[PDB]
RNA sequence: AAACUUUCAACAACGGAUCUCUUGGUUCUCGCAUCGAUGAAGAACGCAGCGAAAUGCGAUACGUAAUAUGAAUUGCAGAUAUUCGUGAAUCAUCGAAUCUUUGAACGCACAUUGCGCCCUCUGGUAUUCCGGAGGGCAUGCCUGUUUGAGCGUCGU
RNA sequence: UGCUGUAAAGCUGGGUCGAACGGCCUCUAGUGCAGAUCUUGGUGGUAGUAGCAAAUAUUCAAAUGAGAACUUUGAAGACUGAAGUGGGGAAAGGUUCCAUGUCAACAGCAGUUGGACAUGGGUUAGUCGAUCCUAAGAGAUGGGGAAGCUCCGUUUCAACGUGC
RNA sequence: GGCGAAAGACUAAUCGAACCAUCUAGUAGCUGGUUCCUGCCGAAGUUUCCCUCAGGAUAGCAGAAGCUCGUAUCAGUUUUAU
RNA sequence: GCCUAGACCGAGGACUGCGGUUUUUACCUAGGAUGUUGGCAUAAUGAUCUUAAGUCGCCCGUCUUGAAACACGGACCAAGGAGUCUAACGUCUAUGCGAGUGUUUGGGUGUAAAACCCGUACGCGUAAUGAAAGUGAACGAAGGUGGGGGCCCAUUAGGGUGCACCAUCGACCGAUCCUGAUGUGUUCGGAUGGAUUUGAGUAAGAGCAUAGCUGUUGGGACCCGAAAGAUGGUGAACUAUGCCUG
RNA sequence: GACCUCAAAUCAGGUAGGACUACCCGCUGAACUUAAGCAUAUCAAUAAGCGGAGGAAAAGAAACCAACAGGGAUUGCCUCAGUAGCGGCGAGUGAAGCGGCAAAAGCUCAAAUUUGAAAUCUGGCGUCUUUGGCGUCCGAGUUGUAAUUUGAAGAAGGUAUCUUUGGGCCCGGCUCUUGUCUAUGUUCCUUGGAACAGGACGUCACAGAGGGUGAGAAUCCCGUGCGAUGAGAUGACCCGGGUCUGUGUAAAGUUCCUUCGACGAGUCGAGUUGUUUGGGAAUGCAGCUCUAAGUGGGUGGUAAAUUCCAUCUAAAGCUAAAUAUUGGCGAGAGACCGAUAGCGAACAAGUACAGUGAUGGAAAGAUGAAAAGAACUUUGAAAAGAGAGUGAAAAAGUACGUGAAAUUGUUGAAAGGGAAGGGCUUGAGAUCAGACUUGGUACCGGGCCAG
């Protein structure tokens, strides 16, 4: 609100706070980020490196669907198992009977490797999967199923 | 504003050399509009500074559940008689709050049977202040639409409306709103908590559904009333403990002694 | 113009942009028009339902694969093998899309269902139907009555059963063989012409 | 409170709509209500005032003259009753306007159309 | 010491601030789709018992008819104007008319109240000269009618 | 008339006046002026001051009138001096013309006078003009350009008579 | 653009490019102004880069919000040694 | 050690302290003024306004190293008169919820632009890195060392546990350089081990949303101010030149 | 005597032009500005200029999107996304597919032998039950008017028995427009010119919105709220029932089998030029040159050849809704402005007035409840004054609500040797204030100034 601004406070007071010397004049120093290379290279060079230039190679008409992955990690992985039965699950898991965990159907790209899992057996489909997470899968006795 | 108000003219300015400053000025002849100044917010006749907008931002945007926190404090606040009181309302000859009277009340289809029950519970006496608080609004506001202003009376808070409503539209200062849509403009008017609130045994039987409980989920999809982030408010009581008095050192007086 | 440690901004404000600017001041005003016109349809038609029915169809896009959705009509098959006509399922309140085709099996059987389904509760009155049979009905929701199910995604207890390769092998490996694909046939016709 | 669409609370309009009234808007605008007396023998609560009409002054400085009303006169908001005058100092005499919110019709001016007028409103003639 | 000047106070001026208001403005929303050769929008000039404007109207001129309604209009005057009624007032309503000179503007022209021609009727002894009343005569294009042109061309 | 606050300011006595207005808790803004050769309006000093001095020039008496340097009549003295301060017109104005009444404003003194103000009256054509003709020129039409508003052509690449 | 026996003359008191409306609140590192009180703190005209030299960015100097702690080792100063 | 002359002040408001004298559970000069008398209340007394006297006191605003300036604006008075709103953002703060968070595009509902209700998506967060193909975060009690508030055990000291945060040596993921196992579409694969390299990473999540001040950028952008540039129109009643008729 | 082409008529009957501006479809087209200079760029595919519509317009039933487990006319919102990309790669700029939602609706020709029958149509005339029907006669038309088909197909021959049915009218409904009707105090007291104010006692209330009336009126009037009861109009293109003809060896649909299956050219496409686009070895558009084909053609966002794959089907056409709307017509509102504000204009405002013209363009709201707008006497030439009179008030007199300041007159008081004004201090004169207390019961006790 407008009360409670300085504006109400430089009521009074000649230059508003702008100054007496410098005098708030329209555009000292150019319009939006002009002069980036000349008299504002102290400050691009300083708080925005890498700004001037080309970098890398063109893609074009790119498709961001394409590459649609979202990643999940083994210690995240356990709640995507239904809630209710979380807890039977952790007991009564075997090489005979174990979790199935669609991790697409969730919403999900590749599992990922970071963390610790239950020791316990899991059965986890994927699309992708990290060299580690795998591992980690099979070392408490599940298997990842690649899915399309 | 117009976008154009104050901007229908050719006017220049005068340029420097003829003895009158530089503001734009109307040009042609014959009129006393003539040579006069124009567009700028000093000059009567120009544009504004800074003319308001129909974009300015209107609307604010409150999170649905702050929102309903607040909902809840201020149906909690109507059952403290001492905020009931402050807010204005005429409570002092009402045994207890929150004041909870039988669902015939949501059938009465007359305002005089309406009145009649008002006055039979002890709720009258809000109407009456409403009715001799009328004052003609000061200022400009009488001008627009606004011409008359009265005080806030009690909020009778329904389950079902069988005729209550109507009979109670024509009473100043009584408002009427379903136990299913209740909103803090209703519960805290002026930003101010303490309404004086008339449940039905109906809408009072049904808050427990509507807000929730430890025994009963809201209707509310995932919604849970708000936790406290103290257990005992009576501060005085806690301090005044044996728990807390067998470990404090005694206490030093009131005013010190000047000594020098 | 550039100063202290910011985010450089990109507000696009340099053209005659005041000349242009929606307000939707009317955001509830069209809410309730809207509403009404809902209204006033339904109670033109009634007890026909104001939706026609639509099919189910898989999104397309790797990202939207999982997902299944309502379309726009069934196609020409899924009525061929519920005995209705194109021309004939329109005035019964069945949409139908000249344009999609069927090359798997699953979504056809889906819609087949759904047309089995509202057929199997539809009803349709005649010149010998009376107005008290007429006053019998209500104006059912077709969308709320026949909706969209996503298939649940498996869940419960299955058997381990541990492949020799990994799963990442696996990927790696397929990787591979599309990557070479070209120039290892190539190198194959070449060697053999040679032979 | 109102709830019709169509009906304004705008003073602005209410005031416009009521000096800018045409003269037959004017003579429903110009009502009178019916003495106690004439509310019991015909049944009615108020009607339009008429020229041939005898009325009682209940309110302002006038009040208790009673008279014959000689004329309804529209374009001035106003009823002139026979012997109710101000006297100038040069001896002239100019009738004294008087609202007919602020009379009770004490006899009827009847006719074939006020009859039937009243016999519309539920009354008896 | 007066006069004079200066300061204050009272009253009176000058002037139109302040306060109070508001048939106006301004913004937002809701609903609707209807200008014109069947002559529009706009322009000029007129019209009332007494009017210069504004408002309305067109030589039927602050209006004619019709429908509704039911006693006014009013500044003054005044019915061969009216009241238990084919009846005061009424841009209340509005479906029938009137609608000067113009204007896309249409016989030609227009800085002219200039100049033709055709038809019917009518006045001056008149098919021709002079007068009056009514009705007509623009352009581009479409369909059709009729009257035609060309060794373009068929047949006899 | 006093009181309170360091202050921004708040409250009060007396007068004037005539229809609405304030404290407190909050919300909100087109929210506070000495200046910008600021804007609009209003008002001073200057100041009863500069000044009201070109175009030879006025005077006596009577009448009228409340009032006469300034109006009217008479007497006179003068001037324009026919290339006029005379008598008419074209362009332009538009009732200023005339009679009667009339002095608030206007006629930079005045006013009984007036091109002022008010109420009426007044402009008569076969022969005077316009109207008609063509002049430099302007410009429709079959047409040729141009996206088009329109441009070009007029002895105009045309089946062109409202013929006698 | 006109028109000029030519002066950059004239083209409606406007001419080294008329007038009118609009684009247009054209842009200005430049000149002017910038509206209440008290309380506490309180500068800089220096460094580097810039068609930079009446201007900016950058560091410095200033305010505000604090936060982690509570005598830890600090100082526009001396002594002793070097 | 003693005697003696003047001036200004009197803050505080039961008691509580330190001392002293002791003749005393007492008294004092010792943690800030009391006693007494006269006058007055028709007033001695205090404040303001006007004026005199004494003393000091240049005209404000502004740019400026420097203004009373022979620098600029201001004759006077009233009313008007200049950091605003918006899109997107940085820091800080308050609030709700929290590995999530955001009802308001929309739908439901309504006492009808409100209030109340609903959910699929979507945004942002929960993972990074590389130009990219791609790959993708625990040796260990999520490590060692030195500090570290608080807590625990003692009995100054001392011993333990030590979150946040800090210094330091490592470990993990991506990029880069090297190495190159079982194997092979024999040119692929990349096990394993190294490297004063590199990242806006990991190592028991902190974010999302609303609001407020300040700061930023685009916008008329605090207010007023060019000389100019463009588009479409209007003028030869003045005047320039030709022509026609006087 | 035809025909073809081309004319004329005040021939019979029609049609077009112009206006309005907010939104809509195109053409044409800047510069100021930003880049701290400036030319590409930006502003901007914007302003100005031109042509053309409607209630919406345009677009629209894929020569589409994609690359998936595939979607499925067009349009809009949210998101995608300030992203891919474009850009003196600077300043800047910048879409699309998917996903959620609003709304949903589909189709028509050309290319086919009716060939056992131009089955088609404008016009004239006559007639009727007239947005037209019937009868008849010219004319158009074979250089092609009807029926039949439109790629989703479909056609011609069979097929299985199935399944279906057009039209002319009356009354209702709905929709629109419109008439009539409606609760309760003007009770008592005080103030006031006026009660609509305050007090008392009440009433109605599905009505306590708003306005009027001599001051703040639910209850005085109009309305408000609630309903009730009638009149008319319109609707192929809305539906609910009834009435008479069904010319149904007919029209259509569904299923199976056989043979077929016409599908738009100076166009597609290519080069080049200019312009534009996010479109980058070239996104669309246009000019010029070249100029196709029939499983062909187009697209598949890096130019080329080779081989595949996917997906549609151009060069012809129509179409509601969701969307836009500073204009027109009808309404309701607001934390908006309150006469120097708000539109320029609250008023005889686009007025008065200026300019040759294009154009430019003001100022100006309020007596009182009611004119009761001051009769009469008197002084004056008169304007006016003085009495009187009306009014609640003339401290309201058409110079009219209140009536500030600058500036001015008069009255009173005071000061005054080449400015005045200010601070500090005291005197003098004027004003103000306080304790004999809210004093207590002759006494007690207090207040102030002093020794
Ligand atoms: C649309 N506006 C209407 C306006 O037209 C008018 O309505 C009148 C209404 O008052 C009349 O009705 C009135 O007058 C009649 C009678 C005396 O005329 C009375 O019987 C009746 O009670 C009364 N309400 C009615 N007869 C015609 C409407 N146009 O007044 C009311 C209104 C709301 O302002
Ligand atoms: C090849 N086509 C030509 C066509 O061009 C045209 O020719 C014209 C001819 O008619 C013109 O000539 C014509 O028109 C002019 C007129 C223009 O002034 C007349 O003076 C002249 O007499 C007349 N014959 C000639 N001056 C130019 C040719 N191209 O007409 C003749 C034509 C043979 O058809
Ligand atoms: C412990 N030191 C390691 C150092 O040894 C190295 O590890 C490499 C690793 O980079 C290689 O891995 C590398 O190359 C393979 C490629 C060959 O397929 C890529 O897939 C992978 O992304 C890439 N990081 C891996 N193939 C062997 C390790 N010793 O990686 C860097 C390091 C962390 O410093
Ligand atoms: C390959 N040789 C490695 C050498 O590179 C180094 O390892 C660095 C390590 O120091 C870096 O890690 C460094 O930087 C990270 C920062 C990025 O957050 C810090 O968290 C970390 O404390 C710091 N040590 C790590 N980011 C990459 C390793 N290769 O450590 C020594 C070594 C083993 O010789
Ligand atoms: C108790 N376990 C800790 C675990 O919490 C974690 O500690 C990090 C620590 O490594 C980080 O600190 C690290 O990263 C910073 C950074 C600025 O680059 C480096 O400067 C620093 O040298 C490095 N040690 C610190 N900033 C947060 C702690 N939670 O990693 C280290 C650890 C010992 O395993
Ligand atoms: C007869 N002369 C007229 C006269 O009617 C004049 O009216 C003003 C009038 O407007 C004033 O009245 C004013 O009242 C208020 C307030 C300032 O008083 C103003 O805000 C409002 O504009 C105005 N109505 C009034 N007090 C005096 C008359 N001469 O209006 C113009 C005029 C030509 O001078
Ligand atoms: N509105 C801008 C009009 C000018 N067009 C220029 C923008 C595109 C310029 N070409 C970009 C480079 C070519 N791909």
């Amino acid at each position: 609100p407008t009360r409670l601004t300085k504006t109400r406070k430089h009521r009074g007071n000649v230059s508003a706070g702008k100054g007496r010397i410098g005098k708030h004049r329209k555009h000292p120093g150019g319009r939006g980020k002009a002069g980036g290379q000349h008299h504002h290279r102290t400050n691009l060079d300083k708080y925005h490196p890498g700004y001037f230039g080309k970098v890398g190679m063109r893609y074009f008409h790119k498709q961001q669907n394409h590459f649609w992955r979202p990643e999940i990690n083994l210690d995240k992985l356990w709640t995507l198992v239904d809630s209710e039965k979380k807890d039977e699950y952790l007991s009564k898991s075997s090489a005979s009977a174990a979790p199935v965990i669609d991790t697409l159907a969730h919403g999900y790209g590749k599992v990922l490797g970071k963390g610790r899992l239950p020791e316990v057996p899991v059965i986890v489909k994927a699309r992708f999967v990290s060299k580690l997470a795998e591992e980690k899968i099979r070392a408490v006795g599940g298997v990842v199923e690649l899915v399309a | 504003v117009a976008e154009n108000a104050g901007h229908q003219t050719s006017a220049e300015s005068w340029g420097t050399g003829r003895a009158v400053a530089r503001i734009p000025r109307v040009g042609g002849g014959g009129t006393h509009r003539s040579g006069q100044a124009a567009f700028g917010n000093m000059c009567r006749g120009g544009r504004m500074f800074a003319p308001t907008k129909t974009w300015r931002r209107w609307n604010v945007k409150v999170n649905h559940n702050e929102k309903r926190y607040a909902t809840a404090s201020a149906i909690a606040a109507s059952a403290v008689t001492s905020l009931v009181l402050a807010r204005g309302h005429r409570v002092e000859q009402v045994k207890e709050l929150p004041l909870v009277v039988s669902n015939e009340f949501e059938s009465v289809t007359k305002t005089k049977d309406a009145v009649a029950v008002l006055k039979a519970v002890g709720a009258h006496k809000d109407v009456v202040k409403v009715i001799k608080s009328k004052k003609l609004r000061a200022g400009k506001g009488k001008l627009r639409g606004r011409r008359f202003t009265q005080r806030r009376g009690p909020l009778v808070v329904y389950a079902q409306d069988n005729g209550i409503v109507k009979a109670l539209r024509n009473v100043p200062g009584v408002e009427t709103a379903s136990v299913k849509h209740l909103g803090l403009l209703q519960l805290a008017p002026g930003a101010h908590l303490g309404r004086f609130i008339i449940w039905t045994q109906g809408a009072f039987e049904s808050l427990d559904s509507v807000y929730g409980s430890d025994s009963t989920k809201s209707i509310k999809s995932g919604y849970t009333l708000p936790s406290n982030i103290i257990s005992n408010t009576d501060v005085t009581r806690l301090i005044n403990s044996a728990e807390v008095q067998a470990v404090v050192r005694p206490a030093g007086e009131k005013t010190q002694k000047k000594s020098h | 113009a550039i100063s202290k440690n910011l985010p450089l901004l990109n507000n696009h404000f340099r053209k005659h942009w005041q000349e242009r600017v929606r307000v939707h001041f009317d955001q509830a005003g069209k809410k309730a028009s809207r509403r009404q016109s809902r209204l006033r349809k339904a109670a033109k038609i009634a007890p026909r339902p104001i939706d026609a029915l639509r099919p189910v169809v898989r999104a397309p896009t790797v990202k939207y694969n999982r997902k299944v959705r309502a379309g726009r009509g069934f196609t020409l098959a899924e009525l061929k093998a519920v005995g209705i006509a194109p021309k004939y399922a329109r005035t019964i309140g069945i949409s139908v899309d000249h344009r999609r085709q069927n090359k798997s099996q699953e979504t056809f059987d889906a819609n087949v269902a759904r047309l089995q389904e509202y057929k199997s509760k539809l009803v349709i009155f005649d010149k010998k139907t009376k107005a008290s049979e007429v006053a019998s009905f209500e104006q059912v929701d077709v969308s709320a009555t026949f909706p969209v199910e996503q298939p649940a995604p498996e869940s419960g207890l299955r058997a381990v059963e541990v492949p020799e390769q990994t799963a990442y092998r696996t990927l790696r490996l397929a990787r591979n063989e599309k990557k070479y694909k070209g120039i290892r046939e190539k190198r194959a016709k070449e060697k053999a012409e040679a032979e | 409170a109102k709830i019709s669409q169509d009906v304004s609370s705008s003073r602005s309009k209410a005031r416009k709509a009521y000096f800018t009234a045409s003269s037959v808007e004017r003579r429903v605008l110009l009502s009178a209500p019916l003495s106690k007396e004439l509310r019991q023998q015909y049944n009615v609560k108020s009607l339009p005032i008429r020229q041939n009409d005898e009325v009682l002054v209940v309110r302002g400085s006038k009040k208790g003259s009673e008279g014959k009303v000689n004329s309804v006169y529209r374009l001035k908001f106003a009823i002139q009753v026979d012997k109710l005058q101000k006297e100038k100092s040069n001896g002239a005499s100019v009738p004294i306007n008087i609202h007919p919110s602020k009379v009770v019709i004490t006899k009827l001016h009847l006719d074939k159309d006020r009859k039937a007028l009243i016999q519309r409103k539920g009354g008896k003639a």
